[PDB]
């Protein structure tokens, strides 16, 4: 489908094993915005201060545009690993008419 | 007017460049560095050493 | 040649019909005088029509003139208080808008300068712009030194 | 800010039905007849009504050689007097007036009248051009697309324009009952009861 | 190609193509290099004489 | 912007069935031949009722040579007084009256009735012109596609301009409820039991 | 923190459309002009119909050298006095007064009138300026997308919002109905019932 | 299906990396119509003024006829490339009476 | 009606503003005449400074008027020496541009027409051109055998 | 100073240079006129050509004047019955093609000004209208006295 | 009565004479100077050059 209107809210993605990587997202003709993420939760006792990160778990950030006038990418320069699974987007829908 | 959501379930398909309308939702724009597998999903590239 | 302006002196009682040639963009700005008496545009007791499928191009009363040399004046005045294209954000520009509007600019200064050059234009021989044949009137009685002369003050 | 124009009223008119604007109106490749249409129709049939805007009071009409009343090509409709005329009954008829009780077309004097024009669109006014732009939008929506949820947008639209439209008419001209037919020179003072009781 | 009534405003250029002409059909001229030309690029420019 | 034209309401009705405007009336190629005829089958059916601006009073009916009533091809409905004729009462049949009482088509002399006449699409006035376009436009879409959304959105359109009708007639003729049967002159004043107090 | 800003007002309607922000105003190469389109006409629409902060009394007019009444680009109605002039009663028509009453384009003297003005975003009231905000947001959002859901909590949004700029209007301005018209300098005490009786 | 009756409302494209192209309408034994695109978006700066312009995104017009009775030509004639992906278009359907 | 000029006959000494009602597009667009004198505008020594807060907007003196029945003009001249707008490539086009070029033209066609109107016009009561009740200045000394003639010859 | 206009009474015979300072865009457009004589452009058979390669622009002729004290004429005139631009779908705007579009209708808007200005101005002295000292003719005689009294009538 | 919609998936498949109640939707008409491909739809056909 290429007609309706489908204007993404949220992205979000599925990561295993990885120590940092990081988020670069641009909409249209507009700044550009990073979102970085290096393992290390606050507060949790799992990574004691002094040995690398090795995260399991999901990350989310809002894109807050259009479908056809984006550029998502994933960036990553540690030399520390970084593997990815999987992603899902959220986003809002709308049909001006019914479908055949 | 529904808020509804989904997924893309692989990321080991790499590069196309047909316009955005006839590819699959699957298939990446750009790769750089990565070694997509199987075993693990997408990984960054392995190391070279030196002899 | 007047470039968008036709005045003609009818022949004969019952005419009803008169030619013009200048182009122009809408069939709402032709204007036709008939010794003062503006006429309205339209259909049925709308008292002229106007006739485009025969060329050139003629208008036609609805009533026959009463009396022969009777003036009749056909001319064409473009809008000149609100303009044909006023450009908004998120439109699609082609090239008949500027076409448009390049022709409504030229259409506007054209009929200025007709009415200028219908106005009194310049003895080229002489100098002071000519009257060329037309009496010149509606001058009030002299009030200073240099005024004038009129009819009712000489008389 | 100057007032509404005719081409921002097609271009709210296309983005109520839910197109993209267009730049101007002459020479246009787009919808702009089917939107000029629409304006002037609903124009039309607003104006064929009778408002305080558009009527003019005790306007005098002449005959013919004939003895014949003519009217002009926007004249919607014409009322006369039933006490001041006793012995005719007049109805419009096309261009002209029709002696209903008589049977005739002819007339044996000048009359005194009060009649509504149908104005064109740079001589309204605001609230007026308002109300005009919202109920063509409407109904070219309606008669073009006619989904559903559309409709009942601009049904809420119409009837949040039609609201104002008649308070800002009848705050502008101050109807009242007290001074009966308005063809009277007013004889009222209105004396509130509510400020000389002190 | 060679230019005529040079170093005044409103100068034409003629052009002398390699091959004879097929004066039926309308040729016309197109701006092409993406850097440093006179024409911008993808300029079309139809002629007056041919 | 003069009153609405054959070539508008013929736009106008094809517009509301949804389907493009055409350039002319005459040796077109498409519908607008179906468009005029639904048009003037919905003028017909208003107009056989009997309003303010087609209906004449005191009309006097003349008698042809074998003491017959005869009637025009437009007359659609006469009534005659009761009162002022007792031993006589008629009752339209065709082009004929008939004097049902004594079973004779033949009468002994004139007559004074009040005749209604269908009249041309040139003399009509704008309100009904209006009425009679929407009205026409609902009946042709129904009998061309068959929808019932359509129906309901056309049937919301006609009640509107039903009403808005219905006031402009209320408004035009100034009916009255004291003066009871027309036929006889107004002795009324309809003094004002308002204003004159002060 | 100041009183909201244009650049504020147009990104506050871009994220209840749900885009991103906007950085600045000039130069811009995103929907910051259409938001600034819808912005200037629903304030055009709000200011039509003249509020207490928009409002001149007892302004005088004056004529030019033909006799004739002209207004300004941005003067949207004018009330003169019935009481003050019976024999001529004036109605708005595009920027020049008509004389209803006479039928005529020219006075004799300069007017003593009731002026509503449209004025700038600069100086807009803060009350105004949020309900402005907030329904022009609604409109815009409606206009681009077209969902129903999202129109109904707009309009809880919007209900509350107009609540708020009227309570706020009644309480700024004090209105009452003892004065009557307020054309006449006040001269009630409005002596309180409440307190004094001790 | 051949018999119920389908009237066409609007026809929408969807290309991308196109120039100018233009659509010729023509419903029955009516006047012929035409709905040009340049690609040009005024407001948008992402084309400034002396570069070919290459778009991405939707157009749509109205059609007003029956479908047994319309003409959809896609015209182009400009030195500019054009390339289209779909279209879909959008009408009224009517049944008449309910489908074994 | 005139377009974008208006002709006051002051009425008391010591007034200060006068209301003026037309359009503009820049402050330093309009001018002010007291007595056949052309006006710098300005503040301070500058005798004149425009008000355009208040509607209709106004135009303020610094300095009293000396004597009543004094003509003061204001009229509005756009700059008909240099375009308002200049297009340079790589700048992103908006509609601000477009309707600024826009308005200049008009407004321009528009005063010329005033201009044109103001002077001696054509009296459309029987189609011959008038002096609108003014007097003709500034004729030399006639020779030929068709000129005017002119009071100082005369006598 | 008139914009685009400029009379020069020849100071001897045989000379063939006259000096001008306006701008223009197509040397088509220039016009030289000498005794109410209009002469051609080109070479050869034609009168007089431009010359471009000096500053300030001057303009030679083929053949010197025959008497001394000849009047010459050299006016600008835009292309009235064209526009001297026209846009085309399908090809990437320059901005070359609007600035062109803007100077045509200022420089035709100046010249309109300039021929009203040549024709009749207003006084600002006394603000009647004034002829700036020139010969009137081609004036029919009054058939009421109130038209300017012709010498034929009067003598 | 509803007002309700389909697309056209592809159209790559070229021109075809079987009456319209026949074809497979997708067919067109008349084609002329297209270079209809599945790595990227319709197109105008590639240019002519000169030797």
């Amino acid at each position: 489908l290429a007609n309706p209107r489908l204007q993404l809210r949220t992205w979000s993605i599925v990561f295993d094993e990885t120590s940092n990587f990081s988020m670069k997202i641009t909409p249209g003709q507009r700044d550009e915005l990073t979102y970085p993420f290096n393992g290390y939760k606050i507060g949790s006792g799992q990574f004691p201060i002094g040995t690398p990160s090795l995260a399991t778990g999901r990350f989310r950030v809002p894109v807050m545009a259009q479908n056809i006038e984006t550029k998502i990418v994933l960036f990553s320069d540690s030399p520390l690993p970084c593997r990815v699974q999987s992603a899902e987007w959220e986003g809002w829908y709308q049909e001006r008419a019914r479908r055949l | 007017m529904p808020l509804i959501s989904s997924s893309i379930p692989n990321l080991i398909n790499g590069v196309s460049q047909q316009p955005a309308a006839l590819r699959l939702a699957s298939q990446a724009e750009e790769v750089i560095n990565c070694m997509p597998s199987p075993v693990e999903g997408l990984k960054k590239r392995p190391p070279m050493q030196h002899i | 040649m007047a470039f968008a302006q036709r005045i003609i002196t009818s022949n004969s009682a019952g005419d009803q019909e008169f030619t013009f040639t200048f182009d122009y963009i809408k069939e709402e700005h032709i204007k036709v005088f008939v010794n003062f008496v503006e006429k309205a545009q339209g259909t049925g007791s709308n008292e002229f029509q106007v006739i485009t499928n025969t060329t050139p191009k003629k208008i036609s009363l609805n009533t026959g003139l009463s009396a022969d040399n009777t003036r009749v004046e056909i001319r064409r005045v473009s809008s000149l208080s609100t303009p044909l294209v006023d450009f908004a954000d998120g439109s699609t520009l082609t090239a008949a808008d500027l076409d448009t509007a390049e022709k409504q600019s030229l259409f506007i200064d054209q009929e200025l300068d007709d009415a200028l050059k219908q106005g009194i234009s310049i003895d080229t021989s002489t100098g002071v712009p000519t009257l060329n044949s037309q009496r010149l009137s509606n001058v009030s009685d002299p009030v200073n030194a240099q005024d004038a002369v009129t009819k009712a003050y000489l008389e | 800010a100057a007032r509404t124009s005719f081409l921002d009223a097609v271009n709210r008119v296309l983005q109520m039905l839910g197109e993209a604007p267009v730049n101007s109106l002459q020479g246009q490749f787009g919808l702009a007849k089917q939107a000029e249409v629409a304006l002037n129709d609903v124009s039309r049939t607003i104006q064929t009504e009778g408002w305080s805007f558009n009527t003019d009071l005790e306007k005098k009409l002449e005959r013919n050689s004939s003895n014949e009343i003519e009217l002009s090509s926007n004249v919607s409709r014409v009322v006369v007097d039933n006490l001041e005329y006793p012995d005719i009954d007049v109805v419009q008829r096309g261009d002209k007036l029709y002696d209903r009780k008589n049977n005739r077309y002819t007339f044996d004097e000048d009359l005194i009248v009060d009649m509504t024009t149908i104005l064109e669109w740079d001589l309204l006014p605001e609230h007026a051009r308002q109300y005009i732009t919202i109920k063509a939008g409407r109904q070219l929506q309606e008669a073009i697309i006619g989904s559903a949820e559309l409709t009942k947008l601009n049904l809420t639209q119409e009837v949040e324009a039609r609201s104002a439209f008649l308070e800002e008419e009848t705050t502008k001209s101050e109807h009242s009952m007290l001074r009966g037919h308005l063809n009277r020179t007013s004889p009222v003072n209105t004396y509130i009861p509510s400020r000389t009781l002190e | 190609t060679s230019l005529i009534n040079s170093g005044a405003l409103g100068v034409q250029t003629v052009i002398t193509l390699p091959y004879p002409m097929s004066g039926t059909g309308t040729m016309a001229v197109v701006g092409r290099f993406a850097s440093n030309n006179t024409i911008a690029h993808g300029q079309v420019i139809k002629a007056t004489a041919e």
